[PDB]
């Protein structure tokens, strides 16, 4: 349970992977709008838990915060950099293109299909080594994969919050920052100025 | 008198009495503590 | 139990079941069982936590006639510097604080439904009242009798009107709750609220 | 300075307006015995005005170019009692006098002819209801939370 003592909804059984009886607002009554939820949960558990090792890393080494690399596209004739290395193709729309024509067409081949099943855990060719074949660790593995998923989440949002607080600053530097004088650089200082 | 008592409990009564002590109240407030645009403390 | 107020009658929903029930309620607060029940809660916190406020205020303050230490005033304890600055350690207690009482909250709804650790299952409170947990809170065993409790909501609502006089004559007088003592007894007569 | 606006102590025009007033209550004594009545009232008008102004320019008020106050009434800390104060002491004296008209209502409506009751009202009743609505706000929320507040 997510906080003991309080009565569960009826439609959170218990036996969903990941499945705590979360659901003050009662998004999910709607037998419909529950499946979908369950999907859309997932995308944004598996996108997010591929930005957090894209967001430290770069930073980890030396090449700049994820904010940084973003600022030469707003200037006129701004080229990307990937490595310290100027790539060729990095003009502005040149890249706008490439990746609205590579995406629209795997995400609509996702949208196309029809079986619930499929479009949360779709197995086939995507599971090349084959941990899905035995039904009683592929139940541990799910609930290992949503209890992260989440975790990711948590961490993205802060990534996000804290840019705010401290403009042009990364995470690992902000971590830096509170190691050194924990008990005056923190939080506190931020919500009471 | 229970008579007498029961007219000093009509409506026009009551609410003229009332009233009279609601007015006389105000108006010494406002002779006390005059001219207030504000509330200072 | 006993009158408030001799040649008055005591309203239906006090039954004098309750620790403490003097049959005072003029205004009708606690007509509804409900109301009762959480005001009988809200009751208890209160006094527990001004006669600890009062116990703070009061001794620190004591020590002039005695001279062991050097304390501020309660109202200036808190512009002294400490070693952690003071929105840190605001943040700290409300961590704190809101573990704390979501934990004691859940009594109050479902009783019974909070007794046991969340961490360490072995460990758990015994069952008891909604707003006695007792268990590692009562670890001298005392025996939790009705004479006990009434004594705990006396000394509590004393220590609450203690408070409320604590904070009022800071406000007119402007010294210590100490030095008011002190001064009303050089002179009775003529050191009281009225001044001449 | 919220608005282009400024303090009354500073502001010319405020000045001129008591400097006005003040002439203008002056000239009306020249008229009379300084021993007679009229003189003492018209010296008692004079000292009034003169504190009136000098209330207005300790309490932070705002002045425009006509050199009368303005209210500012956005929320902001420095003329909160300009108009957030009294707005709640008005919440509080109005509910007070809705929750006692709605509990004298509610008192009477179990009677066998509860209309002989409004046009004659029953004293006892109504003060002992009165002092009830000294604690409206704790009573209605606590009423609201049990949905006795609405009826069915
Ligand atoms: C209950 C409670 C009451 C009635 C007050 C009231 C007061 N605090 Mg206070 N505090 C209270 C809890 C707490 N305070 C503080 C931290 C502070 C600080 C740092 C200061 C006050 C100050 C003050 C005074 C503001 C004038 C006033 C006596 C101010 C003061 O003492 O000025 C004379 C002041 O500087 N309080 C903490 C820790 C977060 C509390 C819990
Ligand atoms: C956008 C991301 C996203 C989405 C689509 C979902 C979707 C879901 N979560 Mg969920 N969750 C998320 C982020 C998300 N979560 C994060 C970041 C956390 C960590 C705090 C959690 C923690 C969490 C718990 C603990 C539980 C759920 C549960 C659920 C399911 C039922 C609740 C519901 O209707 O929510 C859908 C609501 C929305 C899409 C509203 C979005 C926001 C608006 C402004 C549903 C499939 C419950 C469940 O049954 O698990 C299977 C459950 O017990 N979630
Ligand atoms: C899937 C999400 C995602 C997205 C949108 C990006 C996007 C970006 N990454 Mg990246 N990255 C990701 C995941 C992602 N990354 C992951 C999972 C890793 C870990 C292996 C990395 C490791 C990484 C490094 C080491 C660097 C980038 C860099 C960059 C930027 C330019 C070059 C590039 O890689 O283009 C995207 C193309 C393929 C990912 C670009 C903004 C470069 C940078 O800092 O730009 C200035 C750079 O040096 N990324
Ligand atoms: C000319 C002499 C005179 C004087 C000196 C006063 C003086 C006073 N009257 Mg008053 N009054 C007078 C004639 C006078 N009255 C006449 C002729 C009438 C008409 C019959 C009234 C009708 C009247 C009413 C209806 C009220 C007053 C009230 C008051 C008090 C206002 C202060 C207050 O509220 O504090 C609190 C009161 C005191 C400190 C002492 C009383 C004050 C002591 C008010 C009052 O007493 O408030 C409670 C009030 O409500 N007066
Ligand atoms: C909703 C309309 C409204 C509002 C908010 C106010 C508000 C106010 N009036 Mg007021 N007034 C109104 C309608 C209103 N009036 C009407 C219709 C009349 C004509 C009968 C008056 C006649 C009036 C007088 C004669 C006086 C006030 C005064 C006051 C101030 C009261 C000071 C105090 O302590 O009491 C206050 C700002 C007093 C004041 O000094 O204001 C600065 C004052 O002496 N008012
Ligand atoms: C309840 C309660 C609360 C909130 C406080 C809070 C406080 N006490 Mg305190 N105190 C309490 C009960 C309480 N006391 C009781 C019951 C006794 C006995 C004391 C005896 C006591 C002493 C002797 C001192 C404090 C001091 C302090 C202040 C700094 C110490 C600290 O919290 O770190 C702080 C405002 C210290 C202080 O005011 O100076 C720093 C101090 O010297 N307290
Ligand atoms: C003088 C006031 C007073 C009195 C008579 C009591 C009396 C009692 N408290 Mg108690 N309590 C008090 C103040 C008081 N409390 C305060 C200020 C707090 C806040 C910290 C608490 C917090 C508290 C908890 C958390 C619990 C009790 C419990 C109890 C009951 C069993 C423990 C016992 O007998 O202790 C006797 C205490 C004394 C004789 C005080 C001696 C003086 C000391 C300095 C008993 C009825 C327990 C209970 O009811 O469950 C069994 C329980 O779980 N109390
Ligand atoms: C247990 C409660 C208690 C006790 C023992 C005292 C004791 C004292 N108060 Mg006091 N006071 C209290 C509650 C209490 N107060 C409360 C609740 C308030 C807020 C309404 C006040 C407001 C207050 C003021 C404004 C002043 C005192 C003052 C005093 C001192 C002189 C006595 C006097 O003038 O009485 C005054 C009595 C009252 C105002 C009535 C309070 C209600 C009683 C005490 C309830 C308890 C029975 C004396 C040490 C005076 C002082 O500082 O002396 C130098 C002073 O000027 N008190
Ligand atoms: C804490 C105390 C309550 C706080 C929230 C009070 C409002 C009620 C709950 C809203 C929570 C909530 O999401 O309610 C959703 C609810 C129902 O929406 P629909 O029927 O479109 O969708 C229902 C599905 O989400 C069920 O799965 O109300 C609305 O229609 C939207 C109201 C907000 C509209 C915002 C945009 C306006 C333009
Ligand atoms: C908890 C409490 C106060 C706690 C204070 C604490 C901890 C203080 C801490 C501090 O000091 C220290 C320790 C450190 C100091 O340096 C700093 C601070 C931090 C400041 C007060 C409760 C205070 C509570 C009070 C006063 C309640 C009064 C209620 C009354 C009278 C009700 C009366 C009625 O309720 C009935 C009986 C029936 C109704 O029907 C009829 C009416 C008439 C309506």
């Amino acid at each position: 349970h997510w906080m003991p003592g309080e009565p569960r909804p009826a439609y959170l059984d218990g036996s969903a992977p990941g499945d705590f009886g979360f659901d003050p607002l009662g998004l999910g009554e709607v037998p419909a709008n529950l499946e979908r939820y369950k999907e859309s949960e997932l995308i944004h558990c598996r996108w997010a838990m591929l930005a957090v090792p894209g967001i430290l890393v770069p930073e980890a080494l030396g090449y700049g915060n994820w904010v940084k690399a973003q600022e030469w596209a707003a200037l006129p004739g701004g080229q990307a950099t990937y490595l310290g290395n100027p790539v060729p193709w990095g003009t502005l729309p040149t890249i706008l293109a490439i990746e609205f024509l590579a995406i629209a067409f795997v995400e609509h081949q996702r949208s196309m299909e029809k079986d619930p099943e499929k479009k949360k855990y779709p197995g086939g060719a995507f599971d090349p080594l084959g941990y899905s074949k035995d039904p009683k660790k592929l139940e541990e593995l799910k609930v290992k994969e949503i209890k992260n998923g989440r975790l990711a989440l948590l961490a993205f949002v802060g990534f996000c919050v804290q840019q705010s607080a401290y403009p042009g600053t990364g995470p690992l530097e902000n971590l830096a920052t509170h190691l050194a004088d924990p008990w005056h650089n923190n939080i506190g200082d931020i919500v009471i100025p | 008198m229970r008579d007498l008592k029961t007219y000093l409990s009509v409506a026009p009564v009551l609410s003229t009495l009332w009233f009279g002590s609601l007015a006389g109240l105000l108006i010494e407030i406002n002779r006390l503590f005059p001219d207030a645009l504000t509330f200072p403390f | 139990k006993g009158e408030w107020l001799p040649g008055l009658a005591s309203p239906d929903y006090l039954t004098g079941s309750l620790a403490g029930d003097n049959g005072f309620d003029p205004l009708g607060l606690a007509e509804d069982p409900e109301n009762l029940k959480w005001f009988v809660q809200a009751e208890l916190v209160n006094g527990r936590w001004a006669m600890l406020g009062v116990a703070g205020m009061l001794l620190p303050e004591v020590f002039t006639k005695i001279g062991i230490i050097n304390v501020p005033e309660w109202y200036d304890a808190g512009k002294e510097q400490y070693f952690a600055s003071s929105s840190t350690l605001f943040v700290i207690e409300f961590i704190l604080f809101h573990y704390v009482e979501i934990r004691r909250w859940q009594d109050i709804k479902n009783p019974g439904s909070v007794n046991q650790d969340p961490i360490f299952k072995q460990y758990s409170l015994p069952k008891g009242e909604v707003g006695y947990p007792g268990g590692i809170f009562n670890p001298l065993n005392f025996a939790p009798t009705q004479e006990a409790k009434e004594k705990e909501l006396a000394n509590g609502r004393l220590a609450m009107l203690a408070f409320l006089g604590f904070v009022v004559q800071h406000n007119v007088t402007g010294k210590g709750p100490f030095e008011n003592l002190l001064q009303h007894l050089s002179d009775p007569w003529h050191n009281t609220i009225v001044q001449t | 300075d919220i608005s282009g606006l400024t303090p009354c102590k500073d502001s010319k025009q405020f000045a001129k307006r008591e400097k006005q007033q003040i002439k203008k209550l002056e000239s009306s004594l020249k008229l009379y015995a300084p021993e007679s009545a009229p003189a003492l009232a018209l010296n008692a008008q004079i000292e009034k005005t003169k504190r009136r102004f000098d209330n207005y320019g300790k309490y932070g008020l705002l002045c425009g170019s006509d050199g009368l106050p303005h209210l500012i009434v956005n929320g902001d800390q420095r003329h909160w009692g300009e108009f957030i104060t009294p707005g709640i002491l008005f919440l509080y004296i109005a509910g007070w006098i809705g929750w006692v008209g709605r509990s004298y209502l509610i008192a009477i409506s179990g009677e066998k002819k509860p209309a002989m009751k409004e046009i004659i009202i029953d004293v006892p009743l109504a003060s002992r209801i009165i002092f009830r609505g000294f604690i409206w706000p704790v009573a209605a929320y606590r009423e609201f939370l049990n949905g006795d507040l609405i009826a069915k």
